[PDB]
């Protein structure tokens, strides 16, 4: 199998195969501790913020991917956004401080 | 599990104690279990499930 | 003679262990809750856990066990205190109907004689229907009818 | 021993311990404790060995 | 300047108590109904769950009526039903609320064990439920009358008070009882009375709940929280995308429970306001406002209370702490996985042509994997109009597009990983090569990091997109540089089976062949007479061969000599390069030696020389052996002639013993016993029987009668080499296997006689399955067992990373040679290889410094201590570190992927837990769970108790539980006098002086015992001496270091014991705390500093203390940290590993640590 | 290609830095300001970068030089431009 840009879920934007085109592989926690282990802090983002969770940060990327210049401009993972809202939609106010 | 009596013993482990213990149960094909068993002090007891 | 819980806390300690069927027998005749379990198991499991590797601290893991025990009567389930709260008002009796009735009717028609007493509600109605002649209003909006 | 372990006396009372064992929280019946206790093992309804 | 407003790049984060308002602003308007959508057109109804008007369009800059559809209009409001036209996105954002008729407790802070509530209150739990539920009455602010103010009342004893005094009194019930109580209480007049009560009265039990509840008070202060806010006035509702309604196939739909929760509490909520206005008696509204409590409280965490399940559906609805906790175990969506893009995966193949820095690719994989990369270089040339072109060609698959891909693939290196990662070498980078085939080619040397059979096993591929992603690959994760195991300097690279049986029948040597006792002028006409049939591959020759020697400062001395070897060593001679002694290929050349010479190559040539060499080393392994015809067939295992006699011996000694059970000379247990060993004998008597006849049995002649040497055997050679079998095994095939154990664990005293050679009957096989399915079980679980080790183990230590250079302290521990029992079971040179010197040792004579204070002992350095007899050195660790928050590199060591001393910002925290972790697959009182205990710093079963104090001792009292020991110390007091139970045998001598740390009795010693009596560096060897003895028990090599990092986390709280600055019995860091008195030794007071002492934690409780709580919300429990970080307000800086992966950005280590660095330094700052 | 950035790592100790500027380099190249400093084997930026690093033409204080000193090749251009802009006056 393989996919460089597929289909995505609805509830958190992730790869999801729908057309039996399949999603990317998961990436765990015992990989990360291996982006963790090498000094690689960029694939690691990459991994995790670019090429997956942000709904932005996928096509800002492949718009480049394409204009032949490598960069990310990473902005937030959506699932932890989602998390921001499920933690404040109880009591709890959630606030990111300073500048 | 065959339906039936079944008797056994659960030794060792239970409260440490090496008394050992020892414990019936009634299996039905469909019903409620019944069980009976010991405890360090001797005193026969009946639980239902 | 009795105090109930100390006891499946005490030699839930010195065996250091307890199967999960162990605490739920040998807790009190009070709390059968099926959630209760769910975070006292939480409570023996940082001073000596057995779920079936914790903190040593103890302490206030038991003093707090002690209030849980203390609260363990209200099973809460709201159905429950109602039907018991409503199970204490007393049943009417055929006529007991008719007094409260009455007494309805006693209030009512005092309110109503009241209303009748002010002129200010007599002027009100009068120019009221000064406006349903005139077009500014409806018959339906005013008078539900008379007696009739 | 196990007869002074036992808070009950009669047929009625051991039955309605069995009764508020099985289904706590609520109050007991006699004609529920029976009905239960004989619904449980001796009924030939809700109980088969085959 | 002004700071700023709009969305820059944020710091941190905070987490608080909302208030009602707080809770408003959020909130974009009030949803007042339990609807839904219209039922036919699908569109919103407005102001209900799913709303355009309070929330957002149902599409992109599209009004919900339609007045407004143009992508011009924006900002517009519309007149027929206000909905703003922006991006359907924005419905995903917006949030709402709803204005509860009565008030509600929050259910997160009414329970979860802190009842925080409750202990704000100090008031216990099943009175705040009691009054909650309208079950009583409670006193709120009384006054001065006759009662308390937390006390609690009934309907008599309420309605009789109230006569007696109908002011200066107050009581109320339920939600609203319990937020007067908030309100009304004053935090620092309790502050104030706290203080005094505790000066006032001497108890322990008094002034330390005292103490810990005015803590706990002035800190819900500094918060900034109040307690109102624990009792909910307005209650937010989730954005209606993150619960959608939407639909499916067949007309369905399908949403989340979030909505049949939300609409009851809607409904709930409204028919309380109809109630209220309908003026209905108390017994109703009460049992409605109940009814809403448990509304809002199933809404917010159903897990509590009776889990109220879903329409038409058995199972419970999930509820928002269920959103958020999720499942399996805990996972925070960062940690259990996450889907990612540009990614791939297959069976994987062999390919031996590969260099060792490159992977076959499969071209269709590699075209779909590059397909944004492809676009832009094919319009980039100008081969495509447009990226639509772009598509259709490479959709179309045209002839050109695959050369394109040819450059996007050149330079462009790609990643590969497997499924079992446990060491950073699970995923490695490579260079790819476009292969025709579905399958993956993966450079065999690199099997060994992976764990890679190919039996079917498959592997991963991604893409380093950007181009810090693509350089972090090649500089990092680039298979070339890492040649070396992270746990051990050893070459990881070492040849695994074909191509060491290669080597090794090449370099090997018979005792008569062609070419025998010849002589040629290098390796070059030795290869040319082997090639040409003339000389056997090995014969002993003379030939002149020239060897170099980098001896010489800097440079290469060349020197040439007659040396005495074979046709093959000298063959494999052309491969080594340069420095290289001749001796290192003049050997039989096994998979040790190979591995050496390697590794020697490493130490002296460099990183690229090793490459290449390793590189033709497999070339040429799997060449040979090619070459050589090794085969196995079913004559090669040779079974002992003289074992059928062992069999019959043996079997007579059991029939003697069996007569003596007959007369009744021996019992049944020593008859069991003494045929057991009977038989365990006999086995290894046929063993080595079997071993010396495949051994040296070949016996041939050179021109003399005859000579024996070792065989020419193949599974021999197998064995031997190192390539694969093992002698137990070998044992196995020819020999007769073991005795068996029924699932009892009782030893069968009848043993398996046949082998697999001969025909096992059926009794042998069956007895034998047995142990067949428990070694599957055990070694299935013992995987699960490792995952888990690792799992806690990086739990504990993550976040440490190098961080400072050089602490500069001259404290280290004392390294010696291992030397236990008889001679050396571990040497000194591996214990002080690649480790810093904590200051100058001396040769046997003085005033002769050869190692200088702190330098790295490198080969060359520890080779030079050889020389010289130097028995011990003085080595600075990572436990030792002055550094404060981290481990300055001086300290850590060099060990790495490279020789070199470790890099500033490498996480080492990860690579020790993963390099202890790895090995504990083949681990098995003893074993895997040994190491478990051991880092867990659990007491043993049956410790024994070290002397408190030095001194004469003496046995006091008499036997009550205990028998009393009273110490008698020399110049000091004695009141320490510990009761040591007396059915214990003792040790001690009543009439003799035991100093402090001796055995009072025997057994096991408990490390937090090791700690506080002996010394830190005494508990920190005791930890790593007993792992590392469980470890190299089982043959793996795992390096003190990380084990010592472990210890570090181990031992990071303390307790204080003075005062002067903080409280007495208060846990805390011993850097926080060092760093403090530091601080107070100079400036502040004179010195007030305080005094402490170490404790020792295990891992997996000092994993549970973490200063960052998005951490902590990961692997603990989710509410219960969520909550006590709320109540506490506490502000999460990050700066940690997990927090900053959860959140989504660069690593506070590695690449990203300059970063980090500079961040860290700007903020806090001017 | 580059099979081994020893020589690279050799020059710049850190090795995480050697990435970092390397990637700065690679950067410089890739979407054009400048051009390379050794000549291109058809090695992508990347590689080039390396070798730039490797032969020592190449590190943060030498593009940090640079760039400071395109700053003031900037600024004497607008020198006339945004001293026209005294209307702040
Ligand atoms: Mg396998
Ligand atoms: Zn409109
Ligand atoms: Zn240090």
């Amino acid at each position: 199998h393989a996919r460089s840009t597929g289909s995505y879920s609805l509830v958190t934007q992730q790869p999801l195969g729908g057309k039996a085109q399949f999603g990317g592989q998961r990436f765990g926690e015992m990989e990360v501790w291996a982006l963790e282990a090498y000094g690689a802090a960029y694939t690691l983002q990459e991994m995790l913020t670019v090429k997956s969770d942000d709904v932005n940060g996928r096509t800002k990327m492949y718009k480049n991917i394409v204009d032949g210049n490598h960069q990310m401009e990473p902005g937030m993972p959506e699932s932890f956004n989602v998390l921001l809202k499920e933690i404040r939609s109880l009591g709890i106010n959630i606030e990111l401080e300073d500048e | 599990r065959s339906p039936g009596v079944f008797f056994d013993s659960d030794k060792g482990k239970t409260h440490s104690s090496g008394k050992v213990l020892y414990n019936a149960r009634i299996i039905p094909y469909r019903g409620s279990w019944l069980d009976f068993e010991f405890d360090p002090k001797d005193n026969l007891f009946v639980r239902i499930d | 003679p009795q105090s109930q819980l100390k006891l499946l806390v005490t030699r839930g300690k010195e065996q250091g262990y307890l199967t999960y069927a162990e605490v739920n027998d040998h807790l009190p005749e009070d709390i059968v809750d099926s959630d209760q379990i769910e975070d006292i198991i939480q409570m023996i499991n940082d001073m000596g856990i057995q779920v079936m590797n914790t903190a040593d601290e103890d302490a206030a893991e038991a003093a707090a066990q002690v209030l849980s025990s203390v609260e363990s009567g209200r099973t809460t389930d709201p159905v429950r205190m109602y039907m018991r709260e409503m199970g204490t008002v007393e049943l009417l009796t055929r006529e007991g109907e008719i007094d409260i009735a009455k007494r309805i009717e006693d209030g009512i028609n005092q309110v109503q004689c009241s209303v009748a007493e002010y002129p200010e509600a007599i002027t009100y109605l009068l120019e009221q229907y000064d406006r349903v002649e005139a077009e500014e209003a409806r018959l339906s909006d005013l008078i539900t009818g008379f007696v009739d | 021993e196990t007869l002074r372990v036992d808070p009950t006396n009669d047929r009625l009372s051991a039955l309605v311990e069995i009764y508020r064992m099985m289904r706590p929280g609520e109050p007991p019946t006699r004609e529920a404790a029976e009905s239960l206790f004989e619904n449980l093992f001796f009924s030939e309804d809700r109980y088969d060995l085959s | 300047l002004k700071a700023q407003t709009k969305t820059e790049e944020f710091d941190a984060i905070k987490i608080a108590l909302a208030s009602p308002d707080m809770i408003r602003s959020w909130s974009f308007g009030e949803v007042k109904k339990p609807e839904t959508i219209n039922y036919r057109t699908f569109k919103p109804e407005r102001d209900g769950l799913f709303c355009a008007r309070i929330f957002g369009p149902v599409k992109d800059y599209e009004c919900l009526c339609g007045k407004y559809k143009r992508l011009k209009h924006r900002g517009v409001i519309c007149e027929k039903c206000g909905v703003e036209v922006t991006q359907t996105k924005v419905r995903r954002e917006r949030m709402g609320h709803i204005e509860l008729a009565s008030p509600t407790a929050h259910i997160w802070f009414l329970k979860s064990l802190p009842s925080r509530i409750g202990l704000l209150l100090d008031m216990p739990l099943r009175d705040i439920e009691r009054v909650l539920y309208f079950e009583s009455y409670v006193v709120i602010e009384g006054g001065m009358t006759n009662l308390e103010r937390q006390q609690i009342l009934t309907e008599e004893q309420y309605l009789d008070a109230l006569e007696e005094f109908g002011d200066e009194f107050d009581a109320k019930m339920g939600a609203e009882a319990i937020q007067a109580l908030l309100k009304s209480m004053d935090l620092e007049q309790e502050c104030e009375q706290l203080r005094e009560e505790l000066n006032e009265t001497n108890s322990e039990t008094k002034r330390k709940k005292l103490t810990k509840r005015i803590k706990l008070l002035e800190a819900f202060v500094q918060s900034g929280n109040k307690p109102e806010w624990m009792i909910l006035t307005v209650l937010p509702v989730l954005p209606p995308d993150l619960r959608p309604l939407v639909p499916l196939d067949g007309g369905r739909f399908a949403t989340s429970d979030l909505n049949d929760l939300y609409r009851r509490v809607i409904n709930r909520n409204n028919r309380l306001k109809r109630l209220l206005d309908l003026a209905a008696p108390d017994i109703i509204v009460r049992n409605e406002k109940r009814m809403l409590q448990e509304a809002v409280d199933a809404l917010l965490d159903n897990g509590r209370r009776g889990r109220a399940i879903t329409g038409s559906n058995k199972r419970p609805l999930k509820s928002l702490a269920d959103m958020i906790k999720g499942k399996q175990g805990r996972f925070r969506q960062n940690l259990l996985g996450k889907r990612v893009d540009y990614s791939g995966r297959s069976v994987i193949t062999v390919g031996p042509y590969l260099r060792l820095h490159q992977c076959g690719l499969p071209k269709k994989m590699a075209l779909e994997l590059f397909k944004p990369f492809i676009y832009g270089k094919l319009e980039l040339r100008g081969l495509a109009t447009t990226i639509k072109a772009a598509k259709k060609m490479v959709e179309r698959e045209e002839a050109v597009v695959w050369d394109i891909l040819d450059e996007v693939i050149r330079e462009h290196p790609v990643l590969l990983n497997r499924a079992p990662t446990l060491h950073r070498l699970g995923i490695q980078a490579f260079e790819p090569v476009l292969i025709e085939g579905k399958a993956i080619q993966l450079h065999p040397l690199v099997c060994a990091a992976y764990n890679a059979d190919f039996d079917g096993d498959q592997m991963a591929v991604h893409v380093p997109l950007t181009l810090e992603a693509q350089l972090e690959a090649r500089a990092l994760m680039m298979s070339t540089n890492n040649i070396l195991s992270p746990a051990n300097g050893e070459p990881i690279i070492v040849p695994s089976q074909d191509v060491v049986l290669g080597l090794y029948y090449m370099t090997r040597d018979c005792v008569n062949a062609k070419g025998e006792g010849m002589v040629l002028t290098g390796p070059k006409e030795a290869e040319r007479l082997y090639r040409s049939g003339l000389a056997s591959l090995h014969a002993r020759v003379k030939v002149r061969i020239t060897e170099y020697e980098k001896d010489a400062n800097g440079e290469l001395v060349a020197k040439t000599s007659l040396k005495d070897t074979t046709v093959g060593r000298a063959i494999l001679w052309m491969i080594v390069p340069k420095g290289l002694p001749y001796s290192i290929v003049n050997q039989a050349l096994g998979k040790k030696a190979i591995s050496k010479m390697l590794n020697t190559c490493y130490r002296i040539l460099g990183l690229k020389p090793t490459v290449i060499f390793a590189d033709q080393i497999m070339y040429t392994g799997f060449a040979y052996a090619a070459r050589s015809g090794a085969s196995v067939g079913i004559d090669d295992m040779v079974i002992p002639e003289k074992k059928h006699e062992i069999i019959s011996e043996a079997e007579a000694e059991v029939a003697e013993i069996q007569e003596q059970f007959q007369s009744g000379l021996v019992t049944a247990g020593e008859r069991y016993n003494k045929v057991i060993d009977i038989w365990a004998a006999a086995n290894d008597r046929v063993s080595k029987a079997m071993m010396d006849n495949l051994q040296t049995e070949t016996v041939i002649n050179r021109d003399g009668q005859e000579e024996k040497q070792v065989s020419f055997n193949s599974i021999y050679m197998m064995a031997d080499s190192g390539a694969r079998g093992s002698a137990a095994q070998i044992r196995q095939l020819a020999g007769m296997r073991g005795l068996m154990a029924k699932p009892d664990g009782s030893i069968i005293e009848t043993p398996i006689t046949a082998n697999f050679r001969e025909g096992l009957n059926v009794l042998q096989y069956f007895i034998s399955t047995h142990g067949a399915r428990k070694g599957l079980a055990d070694t299935a679980l013992k995987t699960a067992n490792s995952g888990y080790l690792t799992r806690r183990l990086v739990d504990v230590a993550q976040d440490l990373v190098v961080t400072e250079d050089d602490c500069g302290t001259h404290e280290g521990i004392m390294m010696t040679p291992v030397i236990e029992g008889g001679d050396v079971k571990e040497p000194l040179r591996d214990r002080v290889l690649g480790r810093v010197t904590a200051e100058d040792v001396l040769k046997p004579g003085t005033a002769d410094i050869l190692v200088p204070r702190n330098t790295l002992l490198h080969e060359q350095w520890c080779d030079l201590l050889e020389e010289n007899s130097v028995d011990a050195v003085k080595v600075r660790s990572v436990v030792s570190c002055d550094t404060d928050f981290g481990v300055c590199a001086h300290c850590y060591g060099r060990d790495l992927a490279r020789g070199h001393i470790i890099n500033k910002g490498e996480a080492i925290g990860v690579i020790a837990a993963q390099s202890i972790g790895e090995p504990g697959t083949q681990l098995t009182t003893g074993g895997l769970p040994r190491v478990a205990d051991l880092f867990e710093a659990r007491r043993p079963k049956e410790p024994a108790i070290l002397a408190e104090i030095s001194g004469i001792v003496s046995f006091g009292k008499e036997t009550k539980g205990k028998r009393r020991l009273v110490i008698t110390p020399v110049d000091g007091s004695d009141p320490y006098e510990e009761m040591i139970p007396k059915w214990r045998q003792l040790n001690v001598f009543e009439g003799e002086r035991v100093e402090r740390g001796d055995v009072i009795s025997d057994g096991p010693e408990a490390p937090h015992d090791i700690l506080r009596l002996r010394g830190v560096h005494a508990v920190t060897r005791y930890i790593v001496n007993e792992v590392q003895d469980v470890y190299r028990l089982q043959g793996v090599k795992i390096n003190d270091k990380h084990i010592e990092v472990i210890v570090r986390q181990m031992l990071r709280k303390a307790t204080i014991v003075n005062a002067g600055s903080s409280d007495f019995l208060e846990g805390e860091q011993v850097e926080y705390s060092r760093v403090k008195i530091a601080n107070r030794e100079l400036e502040a007071n004179g010195k007030v500093g305080a005094t402490y002492s170490r404790d020792l934690l295990g891992i997996t409780k000092a994993s549970l203390a973490t200063e960052s709580f998005i951490s902590a919300a990961s692997f603990q429990e989710t509410t219960r940290v969520l909550t006590e970080a709320a109540v506490a307000g506490k502000r999460d800086e990050l700066r940690g590993l997990k927090e900053n992966v959860i959140v989504g950005r660069l690593i506070p280590a590695g690449t990203g640590y300059a970063y980090h660095q500079d961040r860290m330094r700007r903020r806090a700052a001017g | 290609a580059r099979v081994t950035v020893q020589d690279a790592v050799e020059k710049i100790g850190n090795r995480f830095d050697l990435v970092l500027v390397a990637a700065r380099r690679a950067r410089q190249m890739q979407v054009g300001g400048k051009d390379p400093l050794v000549p291109e084997e058809n090695d992508k930026t990347t590689v080039i970068a390396l070798r730039e690093i490797e032969e020592g033409l190449i590190n943060n204080q030498i593009l940090d030089v640079r760039e400071r000193q395109e700053q003031q090749e900037q600024e004497a251009a607008e020198l006339q431009a945004v001293t026209a802009i005294a209307e702040g006056r």
